[PDB]
Formats: C-alpha cells, sequence, structure tokens
C-alpha cells in the first residue's frame, strides 16, 4: 500500500541542522499532504504541521514556527523536515504521516521514524564481551549464555545470536546510558544438547562507527 | 416560455465535464461587499441560469459574519445573482425568507419554497411567481427541511421532497407534488431507504430522479425515482461499492442495494449522481473523512449492479483543497437532442476547519457534460485565510 520510508537516525551536536526525509511509496504524492509528528520520550504524539504536497503550503504548530522547515523534493516524492540551530531539547523521534484529507486531521499511514540525538558526546565504539556461565542447573535442561555491549555511543546497536538463525530464547535488553555511553545485554537460553556442541555467537554491528564484532561464547567452564 | 415544460429528452453521453461557471465569491469578498452564503444551488429559467444559496444577512468582512456557521437564524434568505457574479449586497435578488429551500421553474414561471421558524414550529411557504400561494406547517416538529437544490417539473408538476423528524432516527420524509403552487398530492416515503435527507434531482424521459443523504445509518445513497404523471414513487440505494456520502468507510467489493451500507453513523453531506446505465456518473469527496476534493467517476450500471467499479474519472478539485455540498441541475430549456447534465460543488471556507477567521462561507464551482473527452483542471475556491486577519 502506501510505504513511506524515512532516513536513518542522526547524532548532531547543539547548534547544527539536520535533514530528515520521508520518501513516498504507494500513493500519488500530489493529492495527499505530509504530516509531521514528534514523539519525545515524554508527552507522546505532537503534531508539528502539514505540507500541502501540491503547492508546497506549510502549516506549523506554534511550538514549531521558525526553527523548523518542512520542504519537499517533489520529484522524488520526498518530504523533508529540517531542524536548524539544534537544541538538546529536540532530542527525539520524528514521523512523517500522510494526511488523509486537506490539512491532515487524520493520518492514515506513518513512516518508520527518524531518531535524532542532539549531543556533544563522542562516538565511542563498544567493547563486546562473551558472558558465559560458571556452572549450575539453569532452571532445567537448558543453559543461558549472555553478551554485554559496554562502551558505545550513540545507540543503535544491532545484536544477533548466530547470524539471526538463533531466535527462540533471546531477550535483548534496552540500552541504558551511564553518563556518556550505553551498556547492553542479551541472553539466549539454549538446550543442554545444543552447547558447546553447536557454536553459539554474539554478532554485534555498531552502525555508527563501523564496528562489527562476533564474539564466540567459548565454554570456559 | 408560455407553456409548461415536458421532460422529453434523455441525458447526453457524459464523456468528460467542462467548466460551466465559477463565482470567486470568497476571493472577491476580501474587498467587495459579498454576503456570506452557504448551501448553494444553481437553477435555470427558460431565459437564464443563476446561482442560488442561503444568505446569512451580513457580508464576509462585516462584524456580524462572526458565527455564520449556525445553520439556522431568522436572518437567512434564498437569494439569486447572475451566473458567476458574487452574491453581493447589490446584485442579489431575494426570493423568500428562512433556512432551507428548493426552487424550480415550471415552464411558465418559477416556484420557490422557503422553510422558516424555530425547530418545533417551523413552516414552509411555497412561493410561485414571486407571490406566496401555499403554506405547510410541520408534521413532526423537528426541523422541517427540503432539498437545498433545484426541484424538477413535468407538465405543470414539480415534486419536492421534505423531511421533518430527526437525522439520527427514523424521521418523517414526505414527497409533495405541487402544480402552480397548490398541493396537488403528497406521499409518505415509500421504498427501501431508512431515512431520506436533502436530495438533489434531475429529469429525463418523463422521470424525475433524486440522489440523497442517509444521515441516519448510511454511507451509501438512498435514490428516489418519481413519476411526475402518476404522482407516485420509489426509494432504493445505489448498489455500487463506490460509496459517495462522506464520512465514509473504505469501499467494499460488494455494496448493498436495499439497505444502508454501514460503517459511518449520523453524518452525511449533500451529494448527487446521474444514474443512466452504462452512462452513469457518481460524484463524491476524495476524502474518506472530510469535505476535501471532488471526483466524478464513471461506474457503469452503479444503481443496479452490486459489484460495480469506476471505468474513468475526473477530478473537480484536489484533496488538498476543500469541497462541500453538491447537487445537480440542468438547463432544461437548451436547444438540442439531449440534456447536458451539470452539477455544482460548494467550496466551504472558514470554520470549523480553518478556524482563524470567525466565519464560514463558500464558493460555487460548476461543470456540465461534454461528449468530447476533454482534459481536466482542478478548481480551488482560492482565498488565503490569512488575508482576512
Ligand atoms: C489529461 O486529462 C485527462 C482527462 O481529464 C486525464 O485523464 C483522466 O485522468 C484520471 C486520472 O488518471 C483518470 O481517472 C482514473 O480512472 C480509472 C480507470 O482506469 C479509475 O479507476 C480511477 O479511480 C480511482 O482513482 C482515484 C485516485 O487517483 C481515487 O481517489 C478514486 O476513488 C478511485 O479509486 C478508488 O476506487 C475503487 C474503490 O474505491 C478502488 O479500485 C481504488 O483502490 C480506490 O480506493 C480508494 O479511494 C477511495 C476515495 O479516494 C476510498 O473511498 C477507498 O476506500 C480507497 O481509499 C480514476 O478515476 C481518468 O480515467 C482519465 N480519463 C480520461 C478520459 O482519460 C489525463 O490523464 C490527463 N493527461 C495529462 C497529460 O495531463
Ligand atoms: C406537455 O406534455 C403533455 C403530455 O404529457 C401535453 O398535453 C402538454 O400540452 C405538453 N406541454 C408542452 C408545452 O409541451
Ligand atoms: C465574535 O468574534 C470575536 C472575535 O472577533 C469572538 O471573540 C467572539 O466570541 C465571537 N462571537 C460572538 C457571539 O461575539
Ligand atoms: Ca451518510
Amino acid at each position: 500500500q502506501i510505504q513511506l520510508v524515512q532516513s536513518g537516525p542522526e547524532l548532531k551536536k547543539p547548534g547544527e541542522t539536520v535533514k530528515i526525509s520521508c520518501k513516498a511509496s504507494g500513493y500519488t504524492f500530489t493529492n495527499y499532504g505530509m504530516n509531521w509528528v514528534k514523539q519525545a520520550p515524554g508527552k507522546g504524539l505532537k503534531w508539528m504541521g502539514w505540507i500541502n504536497t501540491n503547492t508546497g503550503e506549510p502549516t506549523y504548530g506554534e511550538e514549531f514556527k521558525g526553527r523548523f522547515a518542512f520542504s519537499l523534493e517533489t520529484s522524488a516524492s520526498t518530504a523533508n523536515l529540517q531542524i536548524n540551530n539544534l537544541k538538546n531539547e529536540d532530542t527525539a523521534t520524528f514521523f512523517c504521516a500522510r494526511g488523509e484529507d486537506n490539512f491532515g486531521s487524520l493520518s492514515d499511514y506513518w513512516g518508520q521514524g527518524t531518531t535524532v540525538t542532539v549531543s556533544s558526546a563522542k562516538t565511542t565504539a563498544p567493547s563486546v564481551y562473551p558472558l558465559a556461565p560458571v556452572c549450575g542447573d539453569t532452571t532445567g535442561s537448558s543453559v543461558t549464555l549472555g553478551c554485554l555491549v559496554k562502551g558505545y555511543f550513540p545507540e543503535p546497536v544491532t545484536l544477533t545470536w548466530n547470524s539471526g538463525s538463533l531466535s527462540s530464547g533471546v531477550h535483548t535488553f534496552p540500552a541504558v546510558l551511564q553518563s556518556d555511553l550505553y551498556t547492553l545485554s542479551s541472553s539466549v537460553t539454549v538446550t543442554s544438547s545444543t552447547w558447546p556442541s553447536q557454536s553459539i555467537t554474539c554478532n554485534v554491528a555498531h552502525p555508527a562507527s563501523s564496528t562489527k564484532v562476533d564474539k564466540k561464547i567459548e565454554p570456559r567452564g | 416560455i408560455r407553456d409548461f415544460n415536458n421532460l422529453t429528452k434523455g441525458l447526453c453521453t457524459i464523456n468528460s465535464w467542462h467548466i460551466y461557471g465559477k463565482d470567486n465569491a470568497v476571493r472577491i469578498g476580501e474587498d467587495s461587499d459579498v454576503l456570506v452564503t452557504r448551501e448553494p444551488y444553481v437553477s435555470c429559467d427558460p431565459d437564464e441560469c443563476r446561482f442560488y444559496a442561503l444568505s446569512q444577512g451580513t457580508t464576509i468582512r462585516g462584524k456580524h459574519s462572526n458565527g455564520t456557521i449556525h445553520d439556522r437564524s431568522q436572518y437567512r434568505a434564498l437569494i439569486s445573482w447572475p451566473l458567476s457574479s458574487p452574491p453581493t449586497v447589490y446584485n442579489s435578488r431575494v426570493e423568500c425568507i428562512g433556512w432551507s429551500s428548493t426552487s424550480c421553474h415550471d415552464g411558465k414561471t418559477r416556484m420557490s419554497i422557503c422553510i422558516s421558524g424555530p425547530n418545533n414550529n417551523a413552516s414552509a411557504v411555497i412561493w410561485y411567481n414571486r407571490r406566496p400561494v401555499t403554506e405547510i406547517n410541520t408534521w413532526a416538529r423537528n426541523i422541517l427541511r427540503t432539498q437545498e437544490s433545484e426541484c424538477v417539473c413535468h407538465n405543470g408538476v414539480c415534486p419536492v421532497v421534505f423531511t421533518d423528524g430527526s437525522a439520527t432516527g427514523p424521521a418523517e420524509t414526505r414527497i409533495y407534488y405541487f402544480k402552480e403552487g397548490k398541493i396537488l398530492k403528497w406521499e409518505p416515503l415509500a421504498g427501501t431507504a431508512k431515512h431520506i435527507e436533502e436530495c438533489s434531482c434531475y429529469g429525463e424521459r418523463a422521470e424525475i430522479t433524486c440522489t440523497c443523504r442517509d444521515n441516519w445509518q448510511g454511507s451509501n445513497r438512498p435514490v428516489i425515482r418519481i413519476d411526475p404523471v402518476a404522482m407516485t414513487h420509489t426509494s432504493q440505494y445505489i448498489c455500487s461499492p463506490v460509496l459517495t456520502d462522506n464520512p465514509r468507510p473504505n469501499d467494499p467489493t460488494v455494496g448493498k442495494c436495499n439497505d444502508p451500507y454501514p460503517g459511518n453513523n449520523n453524518n452525511g453531506v449533500k451529494g448527487f449522481s446521474y444514474l443512466d446505465g452504462v452512462n452513469t456518473w457518481l460524484g463524491r469527496t476524495i476524502s474518506r473523512a472530510s469535505r476535501s476534493g471532488y471526483e466524478m467517476l464513471k461506474v457503469p450500471n452503479a444503481l443496479t449492479d452490486d459489484k460495480s467499479k469506476p471505468t474513468q474519472g475526473q477530478t473537480i478539485v484536489l484533496n488538498t483543497d476543500w469541497s462541500g455540498y453538491s447537487g445537480s441541475f440542468m438547463d432544461y430549456w437548451a436547444e438540442g437532442e439531449c440534456y447536458r447534465a451539470c452539477f455544482y460543488v460548494e467550496l466551504i471556507r472558514g470554520r470549523p476547519k480553518e478556524d482563524k477567521v470567525w466565519w464560514t462561507s463558500n464558493s460555487i464551482v460548476s461543470m456540465c457534460s461534454s461528449t468530447e473527452f476533454l482534459g481536466q483542471w482542478d478548481w480551488p475556491d482560492g482565498a488565503k485565510i490569512e488575508y482576512f486577519l
């Protein structure tokens, strides 16, 4: 159906300006205007305004007038947001939705978001460590393995146990920020029969600084 | 014309739609004295066509336009003004007082019906040849209402549909047959529609057809066919899944003929359709949810086949502009073999959506059937709500 995709999640330090894009698959760009919603980890959903993808008429919600600019690259059926003279207050995830009607009261279809992190912190690639067990009856007929990803900035971090193929049993935790960087954990409970028989592994891509680790969880027991 | 009209032709082949007339009333009303209207229609005389609409007794720019969103007041008349001129304080003729009308010409002169009063002591006066001749009290004391578009005559007989009762309930719709102004007869709503509101009509081959509003429980459209001679009638729904009322659900693959296709509740919008078999055209808003855009779609056999789809379109106005009411009209007196079919689209402006201004008024936009397949333009009201601030 309509398939709006949005650009990747940027890290821009206070003062700068970021280009955020929405590229319209699915509909005929011109007869349906673009809506832009902000979602802080706070309030919930906020309307920033609409863009009449026909003439380019923009409408901004009060809190948004002036530092924000909805624009389009018509041709590409693309709509862009631009936050200029970036505040750490703008640290959030933005959406382009598609306005069903004139002005965009209903928003049928939303892009996947673009997360901006306004921050002065350094990109520090992670240290990945294989967390493997000392001993013990882990509940019954099962063994958990773990993995810690300490030291990275900024989030995201993509973890995968054995190339994606190892799925059932994972609990990847949220990242948590201790001051300047993030720390992460993921657990995967395998059957007693699967390990160190088979080869469990903690594959880690830090998109942000090209890092990709695959620590193996050697038995060390 | 000194002799009453007969509907003796059928519709012409509707292959595209050309522009017939658009007043730019709201663009001109930031600087001339235009009256705030709402509910427009356009109806012809043997000698001229003219736009109509309900006035709100105040100009766009004057202070009393604040709150013209209220449908009903004892300050509204049915007024006419020449084609594509604005309803201006100085060129607008008053037809009769009150808040719901319907007017049509019988070949000889014109009738005009105005409804007035409080919601539970409202009253209709049927004017004919600009003299009052009949009055009708309410039969159910809840906002007695009539067409808001051109009514149609055959051989001296002009059917009018009225409704009094609620647009949430069962309401009591009642078809009248006037001749020269007097009540010839009348009938209660016969046929399958649940509730009938606010019709727009047309005439071909001695048949007056009407497309209306199921404001109660329908997103499809109750349609009333009247035999002006037998002074008799049925109601039914448009079978096609292409739903024309608005707000709307998504369109089914199979709609329903004899009951309200369901999804939306107590809401509608006035709208029309030409139902003529292979040569059928259904107008509807582009927005599912609100009055934006206007599309005309060829849906062959829409009234009967419960699985009909568009075979051709035409956008009257973009989804990123505003629409509103729509009804039909035809130049009954116009030389030729057939009837050039036409419609209007109310362009609504102001509140509730563009709420920065305290008023609500509109524009007409209007098209008629071209047999050649003409290219399309889309037709915005055009004003900038920001120059009125
Ligand atoms: C020069 O001018 C000429 C003449 O003006 C131009 O040609 C005309 O151009 C039109 C646009 O291409 C073209 O209209 C289309 O015709 C097809 C027939 O093959 C018809 O199906 C199309 O109808 C759909 O399209 C519009 C959007 O573009 C919809 O908004 C409308 O609802 C119709 O879609 C819905 O209909 C069905 C049921 O709903 C579904 O099949 C469909 O999925 C869709 O569903 C959604 O929309 C509904 C409301 O929007 C909603 O209720 C529902 O829930 C869904 O959300 C359309 O009419 C004309 O046929 C064509 N005519 C001629 C003679 O050529 C020409 O292109 C111009 N050329 C240049 C160079 O400018
Ligand atoms: C209208 O048609 C009727 C028959 O339906 C006929 O008697 C009458 O004289 C006709 N009037 C005109 C002006 O065609
Ligand atoms: C009239 O408009 C003014 C602002 O122009 C508004 O504050 C007021 O409440 C409106 N309604 C009435 C009845 O005055
Ligand atoms: Ca309805």
